[PDB]
RNA sequence: AGCUCUCUUUGCCUUUUGGCUUAGAUCAAGUGUAGUA
């Protein structure tokens, strides 16, 4: 999953991580976050989420 | 100015400037 | 003797690829860097 | 000379003397082509092709006897009934199934 | 024969993306290597369109 | 082993020289002889 | 038959052999030819039955 | 001789210089696996790589012994025979590591 | 002048190129459906023209 | 450049010339042919049964004959015994197809690379 | 440049189906025996 | 002057002059630059450029090995770089 | 269910790297000022 383009399953872990999950896993949730964002910075990628971003405005 | 440049070059750049920067017979005689 | 009946499956098993040499280049051509580590197997090695 | 058996060069040389109806000459030619290579089917086809271009259907019908003579693959046999199943013998059209 | 001759010559005229030769043969041959080879080297091509590993 | 500094506002003359190298060896593919004989041929045409 | 025919056609556009590129192109040329002058046939038969009746 | 029949045998000379890379890397300890390279062409490449690397290490031991006795005078056997033999210990060393 | 130089790259680490294709790729996701619509509606009026000079034949026609 | 190539279509053998003899090229030697001697053997071929028959007594000759068949001074030393097994080597010479590990190119390059 | 982009994506597509990582669940802690005696449990308590 | 630090323009016409002239020749290559040398060139690809080389940061696994190992094999940093997965000089900062 | 033209996709590669050895060998470099007017 792309965290600038499918925000809303990432709100999804966090919420199961504050109703399950300790500060441990919530950094562990925050560096697979940062992990999979530095992994999408392609070019076709960031043309998707500009293309998404001006789409839904 | 050494501020740093709102364009940077890049190697591909160099490789399209490099792309960028590269009868009539009288008689039977001249045939 | 009547001509070998072959596949497509037949004809891409004998497709030879373009060789990018890791020291000659006679054309001086440009290749992507890509291409170049591309049968650098030393990258795709084991270490343990 | 240099390159007896190669099927471009011979279909280069049909087609430049036919593209200047010398219509003689590249019957020659296709007579000694599909003489040297009897197996090639490309040759074989372009005399089949090329006779039945110029309206001589008896002389389609004897360079596809002299084919069938070489004993050929099924595409060439099916040619040569499509070709009489064309022109309605289909009295022949048996026989060549036979 | 001609036209897909002038056809050819002109779709390969048009060029898309970056430059990674410096004449008509190594664009012919870039893009053999290319037509033979993405499909191995895929991830080195995201690690030059990333800026990072493989 | 650290990250490239960025390119500044105005640039060096030894910047903007090893620029004009790299485009002028970049785009060179021939030796001595290849160069002479299609100057050769350029200039026979011309004679001719 | 047209979308088997169809299907056959889609199917047979990878390389092969020249054997088959040969039937292929033989089959095309056969088919851009257009329907034969089957009159045209009929009347050159004629005249072969009468000359060779004649000789 | 190992190529079917029919196959479209434009580019074979490239086989050629796949077989000269290949000596190549054999020099300089470089592993040699080009993706995409057929079995069979892999397989011819890798027996005369083979060829050429026991003519070349023969080469080697006979001017080495030659050199010893100084029974040779001239610069480039010298030259040449201590660039092999260069060679050869950084690829036992490689090995050893 | 960006056009020629479009290969380059900016501070962040993206090509001129690629932001330059991803406005006009939202400026064509933004402006497609209502081409797709206009297009519609177009072949539309077309084929109402067409079947206006055909009733226009049909009563010249019968009418003489 | 191309000046430099491949060789893709090597040179032909050519009939010879039919031409005025005037050059010297070989000089005469050996001119007499050396015949097999009775004694020399080869100019007698007795049968194939009887030449199986001798190959096999020669086979099963060698084959009998390979089988034959007709205070202590050494006590504050860290290490003891560190070699045994050492020279053990030697139970049969054994032939390694490779040429960068036969035992000929490792005594080789100890021997040279010092 | 919206044909290129689809075009692109479109190998990107091609690329996706083959980069997955296969999905390693753990262990459960329960196995399904325990899950049997919780439902026969339950199922004795709702007769009762 | 024959030295300096990294900028841009090097790191550029490095990455051209390596994808005309190969990772085989890297005196053509500095030859390119004016203030590297070949030996210079060589370690800025191998320790910088290579696309093999992680510039994101590290991840707990890595720092899980990394320490493993440095305590295995004491100040043996090109020994540890090639099994932890970055450079040397990576592992070593 | 045709034939022309147009576009897309598939096929095609069509100007599409022509030997060797000790990677054949080797490779630092002019000068850049300017109290006062």
């Amino acid at each position: 999953c792309d965290p600038r383009t499918n925000p809303e399953f990432w709100a999804k872990w966090e919420q199961f991580e504050v109703q399950h999950g300790n500060e441990d896993t919530f950094k562990e949730m925050l560096r697979v976050k940062r992990s999979v964002q530095a992994k999408y910075n392609t070019d076709v990628n960031f043309i998707a989420s500009q293309a998404l971003a001006r789409s839904q405005m | 100015n050494k501020a740093p440049a709102p364009i940077q070059i890049s190697a591909e750049q160099l490789l399209r400037e490099a792309v960028d920067r590269q009868q009539r017979f009288a008689d039977l005689e001249e045939l | 003797s009547p001509p070998r009946k072959l596949t497509a499956e037949d004809q891409e098993a004998w497709r030879i690829p373009p060789p990018v040499s890791m020291w000659k280049n006679p054309k001086g051509f440009t290749i992507p860097l890509d291409k170049r580590l591309a049968a650098d197997g030393r990258q795709l090695q084991e270490v343990q | 000379d240099v390159h007896p058996n190669n099927t471009q060069l011979w279909i280069r040389y049909i087609e430049a003397e036919l593209k200047n109806r010398n219509i003689n000459h590249a019957r020659n030619l296709l007579d000694r082509a599909v003489t040297r290579l009897p197996r090639v089917s490309k040759l074989w086809y372009k005399y089949v092709y090329v006779m039945e271009m110029l309206g001589d259907i008896p002389g389609t019908r004897q360079v596809f006897d002299r084919w069938m003579k070489w004993e050929p693959d099924e595409d060439a046999w099916n040619a040569y009934i499509k070709l009489e199943k064309r022109y309605g013998e289909y009295e022949r059209a048996r026989q060549i199934f036979a | 024969s001609l036209k897909r001759r002038r056809e050819k010559l002109a779709k390969s005229g048009e060029e898309h993306g970056d430059v990674t030769y410096i004449n008509e043969k190594n664009k012919q041959f870039n893009a053999k290597l290319a037509r033979f080879y993405n499909k191995y080297t895929a991830e080195i091509r995201d690690s030059f369109e990333r800026g990072t590993m493989v | 082993t650290k990250p490239a500094r960025p390119d500044t506002i105005d640039l060096d003359e030894d910047e903007k020289e090893m620029l004009s190298e790299a485009r002028a060896r970049l785009a060179n593919t021939q030796g001595k002889k290849a160069k002479r004989k299609a100057r050769e041929r350029q200039q026979e045409e011309s004679r001719r | 038959k047209r979308m088997k025919k169809k299907e056959a056609h889609r199917d047979d556009t990878a390389f092969r052999d020249y054997a088959r590129e040969a039937e292929k192109t033989y089959k095309r040329q056969i088919r851009n030819m257009g329907a034969p002058d089957l009159e045209k046939y009929m009347r050159e038969k004629l005249s072969a039955i009468e000359k060779a009746a004649a000789a | 001789d190992m190529m079917p029949e029919g196959i479209k045998q434009s580019k074979v000379n490239t086989v050629l210089q796949h077989l000269s890379e290949a000596w190549r890397c054999w020099k300089s300890n470089i592993p040699w696996k080009v993706p995409g390279l057929p079995a069979p062409i892999e397989n011819i490449i890798l027996r005369y790589v083979k060829a050429k690397a026991d003519w070349w290490i023969s080469v080697a031991h006979y001017n080495r012994e030659r050199i010893r006795r100084g029974a040779t005078v001239d610069k480039t056997v010298a030259k040449k025979n201590v660039g092999r033999l260069t060679r050869l210990w950084l690829k036992a060393e490689q090995e050893r590591q | 002048p960006e056009e020629e130089q479009g290969s380059s790259r900016n501070l962040d680490g993206r090509r001129l190129r690629t932001v330059t294709e991803a406005k006009a790729l939202a400026e064509y996701l933004a402006i497609k459906p209502e081409m797709e619509k206009r297009e519609k509606e177009a072949r539309r009026k077309r084929w109402q023209e067409i079947i206006e000079m055909t009733e226009r034949k049909q009563e010249e026609i019968r009418n003489g | 450049t191309t000046a430099h190539r491949p060789t893709f279509d090597p040179a032909r053998g050519k009939e010879a010339l039919r031409g005025p003899a005037y050059h010297q090229r070989l000089l005469p030697a050996y001119t007499t042919l050396k015949f097999r001697q009775p004694g020399q053997g080869g100019a007698a071929d007795k049968s194939t049964r009887d030449l199986r028959a001798e190959l096999e007594a020669a086979e099963a000759a060698h084959y009998a004959k390979l089988k034959g068949a007709p205070r202590r001074w050494d006590e504050d030393v860290v290490f003891k015994n560190q070699a045994r097994g050492t020279e053990d080597k030697g139970k049969r010479k054994e032939f390694v197809n490779d040429l960068l590990r036969s035992d000929f190119h490792k005594r080789f390059m100890s021997k040279y690379v010092r | 440049a919206a044909l290129k982009a689809g075009q692109m994506q479109k190998l990107r597509e091609a690329e996706q189906s083959s980069k997955r990582k296969p999905l390693i669940l753990p262990a459960p802690q329960v196995s399904d025996s325990e899950l049997d005696e919780i439902v026969k449990m339950g199922m004795i308590g709702e007769r009762a | 002057v024959k030295g300096g630090v990294w900028t841009n323009i090097e790191d550029e016409i490095l990455k051209a002059a390596v994808s005309k002239y190969g990772l085989n020749q890297w005196a053509r290559v500095s030859s390119l630059l004016a203030r590297k040398t070949p030996k210079q060139c060589k370690a800025r690809w191998n320790e910088w450029l290579d696309p093999s080389i992680k510039k994101i940061e590290w991840s707990r696994e890595e720092d899980e090995k990394l320490l493993h190992l440095a305590k295995l094999m004491p100040t043996q940093w090109r020994t540890i770089a090639p099994i932890v997965g970055r450079t040397a000089n990576q592992c070593l900062e």
